[PDB]
RNA sequence: GUCGGGCUCAUAACCCGA
RNA sequence: GUAAGGCGGGGGAGCACUACAAGGGGUGGAGCGUGCGGUUUAAUUGGAUUCAACGCCGGGAACCUCACCGGGGGCGACGGCAGGAUGAAGGCCAGGCUGAAGGUCUUGCCGGACGCGCCGAGAGGAGGUGCAUGGCCGCCGUCAGCUCGGCGUCCACUUAAGUGUGGUAACGAGCGAGACCCGCGCCCCCAGUUGCCAGUCCCUCCCGCUCGGGAGGGAGGCACUCUGGGGGGACUGCCGGCGAUAAGCCGGAGGAAGGGGCGGGCGACGGUAGGUCAGUAUGCCCCGAAACCCCCGGGCUACACGCGCGCUACAAUGGGCGGGACAAUGGGUGCCGACCCCGAAAGGGGGAGGUAAUCCCCUAAACCCGCCCUCAGUUCGGAUCGCGGGCUGCAACUCGCCCGCGUGAAGCUGGAAUCCCUAGUACCCGCGCGUCAUCAUCGCGCGGCGAAUACGUCCCUGCUCCUU
């Protein structure tokens, strides 16, 4: 009954790892958050992912669609207090990066100071730029 | 605005064609007449001139041909400063 | 009758007390049979293990140690225990064996750290920065 | 009774022992008990400061220090002794404090 | 180098050829008889004068003084 | 330095000062006549002139 | 392999930077067994040591008058 | 026998198992989603991590007198991995310790000294010393040197 | 009034809230155990306060 | 605590003394000492000519106490003038006397020789004067005079030699003076005698 | 106190003397309130004792303030011949109008004579 | 891990309480008075020797082995390829850890071979000690590199350092640990096997020393 | 996706909220700054924006206070902000509320680099000073 | 041959990398 | 021209981990913290450039600091002039200009003598000059020199040393070295609170049920530790061998300690036109209604690039989770905050005791035991960015610090070159003070754990003496 590749919520994940570490392959889940959803779905976080039957994948995917309505606190979600509505949302692989893209386009529309630094590709959180952050290539005077 | 040795009185601009040695430098002036400049005593110690750098000089009206005298020098900060205002034209350096 | 002695090792003072008994020895309340870093348990056992299963089973010792660290307290306890065992019994064929083996079990160690000087001053007296010509 | 408690403190350690000994005398000449001068830990204050006015040269420092010595005395409350300890004429750099317990 | 100092010798001689029978070959006797015959107020300085006097009394009592 | 001290509503036969006093200080110090309020002059009052 | 020798006298410090020492050794088994020769050693040496050497006929070049 | 006669961690392991019978000790319902301090990085891995912390706090006021919360936070602190900067010590949180002491107090094992902290009652001394004796009785079967005392 | 534009502002924290008692400068001021002096004025008047340089 | 009391009363003396230097430069200020009795203190000022410090019938002293009570602490001050104990062993005074003789117009080699002669007459062991400024030229110089024994390095030359410094402003610039004296009862450690019978 | 181009009455010389010479002696002893537009208010309160109003002010608008107001107070006053002497009697060197004072010290006999003279004479 | 081995109580003065140095035998007459094999229950002397000339002669050999692995590796000389700069995760002043790895090495050596572990170590530190070398000599003006002889104390020091460094490379970024890489080095040296590091270094020293006689 | 909503509230809806029920919908910085009150200069600026909003003050609004927090009273009008030398027009739109006022007026000019000069490398230092 | 870094108080000569 | 002896790729002797030799750890290659040169700007304020410039000017700058850029507004003791009690200098309710302002103006009141519209002078100046000075400081150098009433100060040997002993046209001296001062390690006397608890005695509680063992209080005592005033102890003194038998040097006993006992303070006559006029003092030259004094907003925090000093790593000589162990220096009234309650955390509300051996900061980390990971760009590494919650402050966008969830860059051991260290030292690990309203990858100190090698040479890099 063992399976070598299981597919849960989009991406398919390994079958010879501990369930808590196979769920990290999803972009939008870390190790602190995967432990929570294994403890809420009610199954051990040390079992090998390949032993997941179908009902358990269904429960996991359900918990991934609204974590607050199942027991996860609301200080432990991906983005709390959504900008369009005051809900508490946790987003994953394909809809997470679209949110960040729109969050940067908003700052670029009004021409804020933090959206222009995104335009130019320069440091945004106030670092110093004389000695580090050197991504370009050398220049000379003469030899 | 700025403290630059622009033309003040009877000034000239020095762009040397060749150094023969012994204090004589020959400049390719827009005049056409080859001016053979010399050196005073105050600049032969603290500053240091070479070939190809625009400098300032003072001529003497004697024949208005072989004359000239440096009294101050130009930096690298100013060589391209004296171009945007159009005070001097660069094409006489390349033609 | 009872006796009491002293031992010191780099900011670690130890006070021991000996008397007639059954053979049990406690250090701060812990029996020496239960001390975890074995390299520290074998240090406080030599003065006893070198005197035999005979003198060991006629005394009760208890040491009060404070200061220093887990290895600077074991040697303080050892000095205290040897200095006490050499007085209770009062025989010198035992003081002989305590000096062929280790002379400091009975005279002590006078070494302390050295004040640091100013070039880094937070690394040591003689550690300095890194020179740089050019 | 009432075990008055005198507390001296000073920087010159020589100019302290003589006041302590005056009090020791005054107690001995009379009939009254006294707890000998109890030494409390010295309180040295220390200040490190760079030695040059500008910033050139290697950096070398100073270590200035000021030490302050303290004592403690208990004594029974007798007018024959209290009166005598009131004309004792402390020197200038000696600070004295009395308070009944 | 444990070189003897200049004023140690200069006094250790001056009070050995002035009282040439008041110093024996013993160290601890000299140390006392030195502290009372001079105004030395240090302690490392009377130890060294006592040592030099001992070395003088053991050389002049055996033979050739140099 | 010119001359300006007049128009106190003062005549001959009798005198009736035009601007009243400032209650804050005693008598003597007069009032202002801006046209909407009575301004002290050096005290502090905006009682909306009577 | 190798015949041993016993160090009985030191002569001083040779070496381009003061590292080797010249000594006088006495062989004690093999073809010679008793001849006294001179050799150079690298390291700290006492009297009474026992070196292990592999040639027994080299006779280190004499030192500059020991001084 | 007392708790001075045995190794501490084997005792804590044995005491935690007994603590699962007192119906007053039960983990708060925000326990599956927390870590124990700002100096840690990941959440506790064993499922009964509550019982170990409680049973370590009980043995902790037994042999350290009247003690309060802000001193049990310095014991349960540690070193931090704060990125590119050098390591540094920090205290621990408070709720995990406060709930533990309140639940122990409701069990009867500790109590409150007015203005000094918390002590252990005769009932708690009985509880710990009995288990310590039960542990030592089976630790003389392998080290026959603990027989003496 | 013309007496409102030569008058300072009363800071109470910052480098401009403490100045040397003897020189009058802002910056490197010792504030240990009360004393309030430049690091330059202390070093030249410490022997008269009673400090000594033992070690 | 207590150290804050011990070093709050050492700064008041320092400020009062440093003000009195400037104020009483002439007539030769020597030094002071405060005595704190109940209900008030007692200030003593060892000048060298009480005539200038007291005033005309004592009208300078009124101003002095008014300042010493308003601009400094000293809730109830009482001044009285004195005379220096030994003016020729107090280098901090000879520095000022040489400085004044300079800025009055005397050559810088008569001043120093006269001063050294007086100090070594009144019974000192040895003296050292060092005058360094723009004397005789436009480039600075420095000269040095000395007479007898004088320790320089070590603990005995930190407690036994008395030393002072003073400026002598002139028409061209300043000139620094530095004097140092060793009193006639010194006794270095090097000096031992044989207590004989 | 208007210009002499105002026929109020005649002016004698004795009161002039013993009232213009009444100021210096009262100046070295009291508190002086010079000028006109200053003590108009003090006499509005009525505190100034011996006011001394002259006849020199021109033009005739700011000139008659007290003669309309003398009829409501006690106004112990005189008339003054000219101005320079009034500036010299107290204060400064300008053309003065009414140098009124309070508390004439040592100068009360002249008060009792000529002040009550001018009181009983006219008002 | 078994409590009978976690709480260990010795009753006798043997080295580390487990093995006895009575029938070990130093065959080499040169390295006889420098290999110390006296009773010495515990091997830790708190560095009281490195103050007197020729002092480290009376220090038990097991302790010299323990002191010479409290290092990081090769920090200014490449050893078998690379540098081995291990900062902040080296056992530079941790003696407890070095003591444990030497104890575990000895427990593995006693099992694969079946002999007293110190007999094997004393065999190994004689096959790794070289007896010829090379240096320079200044004389009249020039130099030229020659052959010299090695004194026995230096032989012992070089042998021990070479065993330490040879064992300290087989455990670098490899699946093998350090307690067992320290046993695989000793077992291999005492067999005069080429795969060693300490034995090969003696061969390559003696060879290029003979080349220049 | 056509109207602007901040937390589910439209503009004219979040416009008549008070200053304490709104600050629950702002980030932590803005809430704390609104809770310690407006500084007197921001009070003089708000006193002048509420005139320009009702009927009066047809005259360009200028300010130095780069710390003002864009609030739903200021949506529509164009104010000028001092960037160190000039007053820069910053028209206020929804999606600006919450942000600081200086966040839309830059203070340093963009740097477009030239060519290294003498001393820029270790090969041009000692061959040029003579 | 070109840019960059090393060695020297600094330039030449010399060593290394792109 | 802005104040008319030393050296030599010569010879001897002697030294030093900022020299080598024998060793331990690294830097140089990747990312970031910070200082510098250079480019950019309205300004990105200045000084320092081999050792001896570059976490240096105690320089961790949000306002102030501040010297820089854009704007606004103030100040001439004192002499003598225009004018001035018919009222000089000066102050304000409301409203305009304004970033905001009785600063100016509209509007009318007030105060009672002076008077920058004028002339001379004067305060004040982080304005020039450190190449006009004083004071202070770094380097030759803690080297052995520099001189007085060419020699003496040279030669042989000796010393850390111009430190000593002999021979000497030399004999006597001074300052520097030494002596001197502060700590550390061993023993004794006097002291016993706020420090200490061993032996006796009362009282309560717990365990194998108590014969034994343990834990807290109060009665008592200075026994031990400690605190700090005074004393002792070590002198080449004793034994053996070199050297003359003298100066001295090697080895050993006894000793807590051994050959300046170990670690620090104190830097001669002079030079370096070395640094500082931007710590204070000061001559000359310049600004003097401005280069002086204040207030608002920007800047020193910009970023194709070359360099210095560091922090974190490239994994098993480890990462994570849960348990268990042991310090010292210092600081506290504008401040330290035990103890109870609220929160998941940062944090929030009450609040004893402390002006100090009395109460607080203050149950350190590396280390040990159990389980998961198994050589992989990973359960290594933690830059970079999104959303949300807090603290200090009059003010956090430029441009502060802290917390939770998410994202997951280069990096798989480093070319030529090059630095620091000789014993409780170097390496590894955390802590306290300074600066401080808030902010430590820094300076200065503290303890924890604890080695390898050599007791030597003048080969390289330097310095001191005699000679040529
Ligand atoms: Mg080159
Ligand atoms: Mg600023
Ligand atoms: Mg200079
Ligand atoms: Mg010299
Ligand atoms: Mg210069
Ligand atoms: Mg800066
Ligand atoms: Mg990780
Ligand atoms: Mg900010
Ligand atoms: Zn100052």
């Amino acid at each position: 009954d063992f399976r070598h590749i299981v597919r849960v919520a989009g991406v398919d994940l390994d079958g010879n790892k501990q369930l808590r570490w196979a769920l990290t392959a999803i972009k939008g889940v870390g190790i602190n958050f995967a432990t929570m959803v294994c403890r809420v779905a009610g199954l051990d976080p040390f079992m090998k992912a390949g032993y997941l039957t179908d009902e358990q994948v269904k429960k996991i995917e359900e918990i991934l669609q609204d974590p607050v309505a199942h027991g996860i606190p609301r200080w432990a979600v991906n983005r709390p207090k959504d900008y369009e509505t005051g809900r508490d949302l946790h987003l994953i692989t394909a809809k997470l990066d679209m949110a960040i893209r729109e969050d940067i386009m908003r700052l670029r529309r009004i021409r804020a100071y933090r959206g222009i630094r995104h335009e130019l590709g320069l440091p945004v959180r106030g670092q110093r730029t004389r000695s580090n952050f050197r991504r370009g290539q050398t220049v000379g005077v003469s030899r | 605005v700025i403290r630059v040795p622009l033309p003040e009185g009877n000034q000239l601009f020095g762009v040397v064609e060749q150094a023969l040695g012994a204090g004589w430098m020959d400049v390719r002036c827009e005049d056409g007449k080859i001016r053979r400049c010399r050196i005073p005593g105050k600049l032969r110690r603290r500053v240091w001139i070479r070939v190809g750098d625009l400098v300032i000089v003072q001529p003497w009206p004697v024949q208005s041909d072989k004359r000239g005298d440096i009294v101050y020098r130009y930096t690298q900060t100013q060589v391209d400063w004296l171009l945007r205002k159009g005070k001097i034209t660069q094409e006489f350096l390349t033609g | 009758r009872i006796i009491q002695t002293t031992g010191k090792r780099k900011t670690a003072i130890a006070r021991a007390v000996i008397r007639e008994g059954k053979g049990r020895v406690r250090i701060n309340g812990k029996p020496v049979e239960l001390v975890e870093p074995e390299i520290a348990r074998f240090t406080i056992l030599e003065p006893l293990i070198l005197a035999g299963e005979e003198i060991w089973n006629s005394v009760d010792i208890d040491v009060k140690v404070q200061g220093g660290g887990f290895m600077g307290q074991a040697e303080a306890a050892r000095i205290a225990i040897a200095r006490a065992l050499v007085e209770w019994t009062g025989d010198m064929n035992l003081k002989e064996k305590f000096i062929k083996y280790d002379r400091t079990m009975l005279v002590g160690d006078p070494r302390r750290t050295e004040p640091h000087k100013p070039n880094r001053s937070t690394k040591g007296p003689r550690a300095k920065r890194q020179k740089s010509y050019r | 009774m009432q075990k008055a408690r005198i507390k001296l403190a000073s920087t010159n350690v020589r100019s302290l022992e003589e006041v302590a000994n005056q009090i020791k005398q005054i107690a001995e000449r009379t009939g009254v008990r006294m707890s000998g001068p109890i030494p409390l830990p010295t309180k040295r204050i220390r200040i490190v400061t760079r030695k040059s006015p500008d910033g050139e040269g290697s950096a070398t420092f100073d270590r200035w220090e000021l030490r302050i010595h303290k004592r403690l005395i208990d004594i029974e409350a007798d007018e024959r002794a209290m009166r005598q300890i009131m004309r004792i004429r402390v020197p200038e750099d000696v600070t004295i404090e009395i308070e009944l317990i | 180098g444990k070189i003897r100092q200049g004023f140690i010798k200069r006094v250790a001689r001056e009070l050995f050829n002035k009282y040439p029978n008041e110093f024996t070959r013993d160290f601890e006797h000299n140390k006392k008889k030195v502290e009372e015959l001079t105004n030395v107020t240090s302690k490392k300085i009377r130890n060294r004068i006592a040592g030099y006097i001992t070395k003088l009394v053991r050389m002049k009592e055996e033979g050739k003084i140099l | 330095m010119g001359q300006k001290w007049k128009l106190y509503i003062v005549k001959d036969g009798k005198v009736i000062r035009k601007n009243k006093f400032c209650p804050r200080c005693g008598p003597g110090v007069f009032m202002a006549d801006h046209g909407d309020r009575w301004a002290c002059g050096r005290c502090g009052y905006t009682e909306w002139k009577k | 392999e190798g015949y041993p020798a016993e160090v009985i006298e030191i002569i001083g410090r040779t070496g381009t930077t003061g590292d080797v020492t010249q000594v006088k050794v006495r062989i004690l088994e093999g073809r010679d067994k008793g001849r006294v020769i001179r050799r150079n050693v690298r390291g700290p040496v006492r009297v009474g040591d026992i070196l292990i050497l592999r040639e027994t006929e080299r006779e280190a070049r004499e030192i500059k008058s020991r001084r | 026998a007392t708790v001075y006669d045995v190794p501490g961690d084997l005792l804590v392991e044995r005491v935690a198992q007994r603590l699962k019978e007192i119906p007053e000790i039960k983990p708060p319902e925000w326990a599956p989603f927390v870590k124990t301090g700002r100096h840690k990085e990941r959440l506790p891995e064993q499922e009964d991590w509550w019982y170990y912390r409680v049973a370590s706090i009980l043995r902790r006021v037994y042999l350290d007198g009247p003690v309060g919360i802000e001193r049990l936070r310095t014991y349960y602190g540690g070193r931090k991995n704060r990125g590119h900067a050098p390591e540094r010590f920090y205290k621990a949180g408070g709720s995990i310790i406060r709930k533990a002491l309140q639940q122990l107090e409701a069990a009867g094992f500790v109590e409150k000294v007015p203005g000094k902290g918390r002590v252990i009652t005769p009932k708690g001394r009985s509880f710990l010393d009995k288990i310590a004796t039960e542990l030592k009785k089976e630790l003389e079967e392998i080290i026959p040197e603990l027989k003496k005392y | 009034a013309k007496a409102d534009y030569n008058k300072r502002k009363p800071r109470k924290f910052g480098k401009g809230a403490r100045r040397c008692i003897r020189c009058g400068q802002y910056g490197p001021i010792i504030r240990i155990h009360g004393l309030m002096l430049c690091r330059h004025c202390f070093r030249e008047v410490a022997p008269k306060l009673g400090f000594r340089k033992y070690e | 605590a207590i150290e804050r009391y011990f070093i709050r009363e050492a700064v008041k003396e320092m400020l009062i003394d440093e003000f009195l230097e400037k104020e009483l430069r002439r007539a030769g200020y020597g030094g002071l000492d405060i005595k704190k009795t109940p209900l008030g203190t007692k200030v003593i000022i060892f000048a060298a000519n009480p005539g200038y410090v007291i005033g005309r019938g004592g009208r300078r002293i009124r101003e002095l106490t008014r300042i010493l009570e308003r601009q400094f602490g000293l809730e109830n001050p009482q001044i009285d003038v004195q005379e220096i104990k030994n003016p020729y062993l107090n280098a901090k005074v000879q520095a000022v006397r040489i400085a004044q003789a300079l800025e009055r117009g005397i050559h810088f080699r008569r001043a120093a020789y006269a001063a050294m002669r007086a100090i070594m007459s009144n019974g000192a062991r040895g003296v050292e004067i060092r005058i360094s400024g723009k004397l005789t030229g436009e480039r600075a110089k420095s000269v040095r005079f000395y007479q007898g024994y004088l320790a320089k390095v070590g603990n005995p030359a930190e407690t036994l030699v008395s030393k002072g410094y003073a400026q002598a402003l002139l028409k061209l610039g300043v000139i620094g003076v530095k004097v140092a004296i060793m009193p006639p009862d010194a006794r270095l450690p090097d000096e031992i005698e044989i207590i004989e019978k | 106190m208007a210009k002499p181009s105002y026929v109020k009455f005649e002016v004698p010389k004795e009161l002039a003397e013993k009232a213009l010479q009444a100021v210096e002696i009262a100046r070295d002893t009291g508190k002086i309130r010079k000028g006109t537009n200053e003590t108009t208010k003090a006499v509005e309160r009525g505190q100034a004792k011996l006011v001394i109003i002259a006849e020199d002010v021109d033009p005739e608008e700011i000139v008659a303030h007290l003669p309309p107001l003398c009829e409501e107070k006690e106004i112990p006053y005189i008339y003054v011949p000219s101005k320079k002497e009034l500036g010299a009697a107290a204060g400064i060197e300008v053309a003065a109008a009414s140098v009124a004072i309070i508390e004439p010290g040592k100068a009360r006999d002249l008060v009792e004579e000529i002040a009550m003279k001018v009181r009983e004479l006219m008002k | 891990k078994p409590l009978s081995e976690r709480f260990f109580i010795p009753h006798e003065i043997k080295v580390m309480g487990r093995w006895s140095t009575e029938d070990v035998e130093v065959r080499d007459p040169s390295l006889k008075p420098y290999i110390n094999l006296e009773p010495r229950l515990l091997p830790h002397t708190h560095g009281r020797h490195a103050k007197k000339h020729f002092g480290k002669a009376n220090v038990h050999i097991v302790e010299r082995l323990i002191n010479k692995i409290m290092r990081s590796g090769g920090s200014h000389y490449k050893v078998a390829g690379h540098f081995m700069r291990r900062e902040h995760r080296s056992l530079n002043s941790k003696k407890v850890k070095a003591y444990e790895v030497v104890k575990e090495a000895f427990k593995i050596i006693e099992k694969r071979t079946g002999k007293n572990p110190i007999q094997v170590l004393v065999w190994a530190i004689e096959n790794a000690a070289p007896r010829e070398d090379t240096t320079s000599v200044m004389f009249g003006g020039i130099r030229y590199h020659v052959a010299v002889d090695i004194s026995p104390m230096r032989r012992l020091d070089v042998a021990l350092r070479n065993i330490a460094l040879g064992a300290s490379a087989k455990c670098y970024r490899t699946k093998m640990s350090f307690a067992e890489a320290l046993a695989e080095e000793i077992i291999l040296a005492a067999n005069k096997d080429p795969k060693s590091y300490a034995y090969s270094k003696k061969l390559e020293i003696e060879r290029i020393a003979e080349s220049s006689r | 996706r056509k109207e602007f909503r901040y937390r589910g509230y439209t503009l004219e809806q979040l416009m008549n909220m008070s200053l304490e029920e709104l600050a629950k919908l702002l980030p932590a910085r803005q809430r704390r700054s609104l809770k310690r009150g407006l500084t007197p200069e921001q009070k003089k600026l708000l006193r002048k924006i509420r005139l320009a909003k009702k009927g009066k003050y047809n005259k360009p609004i200028r300010t130095h206070c780069r710390d003002m927090i864009v609030l739903p009273e200021m949506v529509g009008l164009t104010i000028y902000v001092h960037n160190g030398k000039e007053f820069v027009p910053v028209e206020i739109k929804p999606e600006m509320i919450g942000h600081y006022l200086g966040e839309f007026a830059p203070t340093r000019k963009r740097v477009q680099h030239g060519a290294p000069g003498i001393g820029a490398t270790r090969s041009s230092m000692f061959v040029a000073v003579k």
